[PDB]
């Protein structure tokens, strides 16, 4: 609910380059500045003879929102022999998957094809470039001697990627072994160490990889999506991956142990061709330190308001029990054909209530199919199924649908305001947007009216104007407030006496209202004296007197150095009421 | 109150397409604060209704033997169909795969002849409309006889792209406002939405016709259709689909049939020999069941169906909106109850009730007593 949708940083790329197809954060260990990593996989480069090799751009959060491409590789196609190209980089979709951890930047080109060494082929083994600090090495674990579709020839390694917290890459290859798919994991140190620019098939000693299986498992697309998280409680991140075409297109999700690549648990979709596994995510959503599994199926059909099936998409939320099992519920999309669940981004704790949050996109939802992103909050009981915020795509369809939300990345505090922010890509219009998390203020208000039964003849206080004594009572209101926050928070409180011919007025003002510019540091009460009017001035002594308080937003002066104004917690009551009564 | 406004009786030489199989056709219901108003719909299966059948066949290499056994299907199916219809038209289309990496090989050699060099395979293609709907089965045999088998790399094929084209290309296929049959013949599974991402196709199928010289030219640009997308456009363009797939993929396509309304599965023989009897069995299966659908209904108002089918078997719940075992010319009846609650704006709500697979519809106009 606290994402600033008012002053977002808007980045754009070269037209048609599919800038925004993949996003991530750049947080270098030389913790100077922070940057947005955006893939533009159809971008033209300066590589000699290479049409649309694609590139990954580094965008400056600084001040000028100008992006500068990162030169991973400037060369053209290597030759195996004279007039015999070794590789083919045109339309390789470099930047189709971008992933960053500290200074490590891993991007891949899943449509990179190579010749093989024994024939003149064009086989999409896929390749990646890993840029550590100073060095920059190539990573193509699927470019091997096990060639052709029988082996790793069409593996498209790097179709999905991620890092574990122990410096392993997890790479997904959906094409290996007749599109059985494959998961490969190598240590980041071994990828950079054993790299040799004259060796086309590098052997890694500490390599984890799934092996070829029976033919009934062909056409599974294991590695279409990947994510990391511990699921057998050993502190080592395990490998979760969507297998969207398995089980006769019911789709499945495999979980593999991060030590020896052995199978841990499986999920199975419930509907045919829903693309169960199009996206996966792993994050603890109910604050119990057991990572929870999010499995998107953006083609899932539910029942509409009528009896017809309608494409709305479905995300399954699987809570990891310590007993090894999962407690799973299911969350459906809202708009037909919106592809709810195409991308699932763990946000961290977007409002910092102690429970992690998550975003789920419907890249073709909203008005004019400009894209929608839903924010879901966590709590002890799981995911709150009612979204607390809806981020709408702002750019109209140029040529293609903008696909706002098709990729997204969170869990990084890029402004160091104490709250993590969110990057949303819109590659259909060559755009990426950074949404700032506003800080959340919790306010505790009080309102007391004593004495509450008002005696017209108990005229104690003197009306400060005249000399006539009046029947008086106390109205006491309290206020308390508490990220990185301004010390003095300025609150505007307004009070109103009586429900309707206001029969009760404040002593020092003879008015039914008050108003006060009070200041809280992250108690505070203020006492007042109000009085009844004379018995002859009004009839009706039967209607009660409602005392209505109403505290208001901290307005301009609460803004941060960036103009980022905090927000009151979504639970915040707008007002409080009390009552006093007159006797007979 | 309930007042019927239009009620031409059901039909019973020569007859065009102005046959009445559903009555009444338009009525108005005035609805009190939660008062069920019930009316009766009568359906009579027309004795002699014309048929359009478009034959969409997998022409990948595993279908080589099948392509040979279809060189005469136009005349053979036409003669068999005369025992059912007086007005029959036939068409033919072929499909293989998206013509991009990684679904096909992209070597210059394999782009010319995707098969094992020895065979006489033509290049892979997305969808070819060989012959638009015509009554001249002689032309069907001639043109199918000239078609060449193709091939590609991965086992599941690209038929869903071709299905979408056949349904939404309308006059270029030749569809009349009659009973429309689309025969889908294949010996492998299918690709669907999401699969395009491997070839960098990351834009959903847009559900428009994109034929040039009877070729689909946008398979490199639009993803495969989803099940739901095919459902929408098959229903909207009123096409009943017959899945003629080999035994080993019976489980897959039988589940597909359960998701596609007015679809049928038959078991295709080796070289596709029983295609005629398979089609006949499918039509009888499709023609012996009527399924009513209603358009989008307003919030707060509810609708219920009761069926009174043959042999006095009365079905309730979701069984009330369908009847089976309907012989040619038979009559069945449905009573539909509408009950209200609040009352929306304009007081002029009008939705349609329609039998799946037919153009005729009943306009039910609603009035809410506020
Ligand atoms: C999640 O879902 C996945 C996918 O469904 C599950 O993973 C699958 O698990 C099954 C069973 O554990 C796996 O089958 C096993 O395969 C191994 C490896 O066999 C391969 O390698 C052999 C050695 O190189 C090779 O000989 C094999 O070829 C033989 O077998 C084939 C047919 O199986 C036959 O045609 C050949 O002629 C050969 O004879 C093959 O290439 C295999 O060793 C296993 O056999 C053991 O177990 C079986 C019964 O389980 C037993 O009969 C044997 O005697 C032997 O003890 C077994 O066949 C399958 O490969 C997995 N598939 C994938 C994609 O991973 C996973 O279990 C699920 N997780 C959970 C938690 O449930
Ligand atoms: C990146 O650069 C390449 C060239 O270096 C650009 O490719 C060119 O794009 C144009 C416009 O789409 C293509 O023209 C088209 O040609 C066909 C005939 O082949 C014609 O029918 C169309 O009407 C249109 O004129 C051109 O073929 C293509 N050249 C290639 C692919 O080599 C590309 O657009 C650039 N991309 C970006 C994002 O800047
Ligand atoms: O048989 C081939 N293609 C099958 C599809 C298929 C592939 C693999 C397994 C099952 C089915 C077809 O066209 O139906 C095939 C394969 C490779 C090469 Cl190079 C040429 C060809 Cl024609
Ligand atoms: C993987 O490692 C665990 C940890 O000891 C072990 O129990 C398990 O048997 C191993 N599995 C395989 C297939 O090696
Ligand atoms: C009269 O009013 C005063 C105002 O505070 C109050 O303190 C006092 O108790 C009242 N007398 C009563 C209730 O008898
Ligand atoms: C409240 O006080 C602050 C400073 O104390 C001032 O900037 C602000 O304008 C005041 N607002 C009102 C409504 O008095
Ligand atoms: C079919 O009928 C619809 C309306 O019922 C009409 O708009 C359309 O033009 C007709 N088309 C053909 C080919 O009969
Ligand atoms: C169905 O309802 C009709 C009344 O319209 C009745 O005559 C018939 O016996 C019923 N059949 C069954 C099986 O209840
Ligand atoms: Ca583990
Ligand atoms: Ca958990
Ligand atoms: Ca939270
Ligand atoms: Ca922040
Ligand atoms: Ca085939
Ligand atoms: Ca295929």
């Amino acid at each position: 609910f606290n994402l600033d949708v008012d002053s977002p940083a808007e980045y754009s790329g070269p037209e048609g380059s599919y800038f925004g197809f993949a996003v991530d954060f750049f947080v270098p260990s030389a913790s100077s500045r922070m940057f947005l990593l955006v893939g533009a996989p159809k971008a033209n480069t300066t590589q000699p003879g290479i049409v649309e090799g694609g590139q990954v751009l580094k965008c400056d959060w600084s001040s000028t929102r100008r992006c500068q491409p990162i030169e991973f590789d400037a060369t053209g196609n290597r030759d195996y022999a004279k007039d015999d190209p070794l590789e083919f980089k045109s339309h390789q979709w470099f930047g189709a998957s971008v992933r960053s951890k500290q200074d490590k930047i891993l991007a891949c080109a899943p449509l990179y094809h190579w010749r093989t060494e024994m024939k003149q082929e064009r086989e999409p083994v896929g390749t990646c470039f890993l840029q550590d600090g100073t060095k920059t090495v190539e990573y193509a674990p699927c470019r091997s001697q096990d060639i052709d579709a029988d082996g790793q020839g069409f593996c498209q390694g790097g179709f999905s990627i991620d890092f574990t917290k122990a410096d392993r890459v997890l790479l997904g290859g959906p094409g290996s072994f007749y599109w059985q798919g494959q998961l490969i994991s190598d240590q980041v140190a071994e990828i950079v160490s054993k790299y040799d620019p004259n060796v086309y098939s590098i052997k890694y000693n500490n390599q984890l990889a799934t092996r070829t299986a029976q033919a009934i498992f062909d056409d599974s697309y294991l590695g279409y999506s990947v994510a990391v998280g511990d699921f057998n409680g050993d502190g080592i991140d395990d490998f979760v991956s969507g297998v969207p075409r398995a089980a006769r297109t019911l789709g499945m999700v495999y979980i593999y142990d991060g030590k020896n690549m052995s199978s841990l648990y499986n999920f199975t979709g419930e509907q045919m061709a829903a693309y169960f596994g199009f996206s996966v995510a792993a994050t603890d959503i109910n604050g119990d330190d057991y990572a929870d599994v999010f499995i998107g199926a953006p083609l899932f059909m539910d029942r509409g308001s009528d009896g017809k099936l309608q494409e709305v998409g479905q995300v399954s939320v699987s809570l990891q029990r310590a007993s090894g099992d999962f407690q799973t519920t299911k969350l459906n999309g809202f708009e037909v054909f919106a592809r709810f669940g195409s991308a699932i981004a763990p946000l961290g704790d977007l409002d910092q209530d102690g429970f992690n949050d998550i975003a789920i996109a419907a890249p073709y939802g909203g008005e004019d199919k400009k894209g929608i992103v839903y924010i879901f909050n966590g709590r002890s009981t799981g995911l709150n199924a009612v979204p607390s915020q809806i981020l709408e795509g702002q750019w109209a369809a140029r040529s293609m649908p903008p696909s706002f939300g098709y990729s997204m990345k969170g869990a990084t505090d890029i402004d160091k305001n104490g709250y993590p922010d969110l990057i949303v890509g819109a590659f259909g219009v060559d755009r990426a947007i950074l949404y700032r998390a506003r800080p959340v203020i919790t306010v505790n208000a009080g309102l007391e009216v004593y004495p509450s039964i008002l005696n017209q003849d108990n005229k104690t206080c003197s009306l400060p104007g005249t000399a006539l004594k009046v029947s008086c009572f106390n109205v006491r209101f309290c206020l308390k407030a508490d990220g990185v926050l301004p010390r003095k928070l300025n609150f505007q409180v307004e009070l109103l006496l009586d429900k309707l011919i206001r029969r009760a007025l404040f002593l020092y003002s003879r008015s039914p209202s008050h108003s006060k510019n009070m200041t809280i540091s992250r108690m505070q009460c203020e006492e007042l004296i109000a009085y009844l009017r004379d018995e002859s001035e009004f009839r009706d002594k039967l209607t009660p007197i409602t005392i209505f308080m109403e505290y208001r937003l901290d307005y301009r002066t609460a803004a941060d150095t960036t103009g980022l104004q905090p927000i009151l917690n979504q639970f915040t009551p707008a007002n409080i009421s009390r009552q006093a009564h007159i006797l007979l | 109150s309930k007042d019927i406004k239009k009620n031409k009786n059901v039909t019973n030489k020569l007859k065009p397409e102005d046959i009445t199989q559903i009555q009444p056709q338009q009525l108005v219901l005035r609805l009190r604060s939660g008062e069920p108003q019930t009316f009766t719909l009568k359906f009579k299966r027309a004795e002699d209704y014309p048929i359009d059948l478009y034959y969409l066949m997998d022409l990948s290499y595993s279908m080589k033997d099948d392509l040979e056994n279809v060189k005469s299907l136009g005349t053979d199916l036409m003669n068999e169909m005369r025992r059912i219809t007086s007005d029959f038209r036939i068409g033919f289309g072929s499909f293989v795969e998206k013509t991009v990496m990684p679904y096909i090989s992209t070597t210059p050699a394999k782009l010319r002849n995707p098969c094992t060099s020895e065979q006489n395979c033509t290049s892979p293609f997305s969808y070819k409309n060989v012959l638009s709907l015509t009554n001249k089965g002689e032309v069907f045999n001639e043109l199918v006889g000239k078609q060449r088998i193709s091939g590609n790399l991965d086992s599941p094929e690209g038929g869903f792209d071709a299905i979408m084209q056949v349904a939404v290309c309308g006059s270029l296929i030749g569809w009349r406002n009659v009973t429309r049959l689309l025969v889908f013949s294949t010996d492998a599974g299918f690709h669907f939405a999401g699969d395009g991402k491997l070839g960098g196709i990351v834009l959903p199928n847009d559900g428009q016709c994109h034929l040039e010289n009877n070729m689909y030219t946008m398979s490199h640009y639009y993803d495969y259709p989803s099940i739901a997308h095919l459902v929408q456009k098959l229903s909207e363009n009123n096409i009943q689909t017959i899945f003629a797939v080999t035994e080993e993929f019976q489980p897959v396509y039988k589940e597909l049939k359960n998701l596609i309304p007015k679809s049928a599965v038959g078991t295709l023989s080796a070289n596709s020999s029983n295609v005629i009897q398979l089609i006949i069995d499918a039509y009888n299966s499709l023609s012996s069941e009527v399924i009513l659908e209603n358009g989008k209904l307003s919030e707060g108002v509810t609708i219920s169906y009761k069926s009174y089918c043959k042999n006095g078997v009365n079905g309730t719940g979701e069984n009330g909106r369908k009847c089976s075992n309907i012989s040619i010319g038979d009559e069945v009846q449905f009573e539909i109850s509408i009950t209200s609650n609040k009352c929306p704006k304009k007081d002029s709500d009008s939705f349609k009730i329609r039998p799946l697979g037919f153009t005729e519809e009943v306009e039910v106009i609603l009035q809410y007593i506020c």
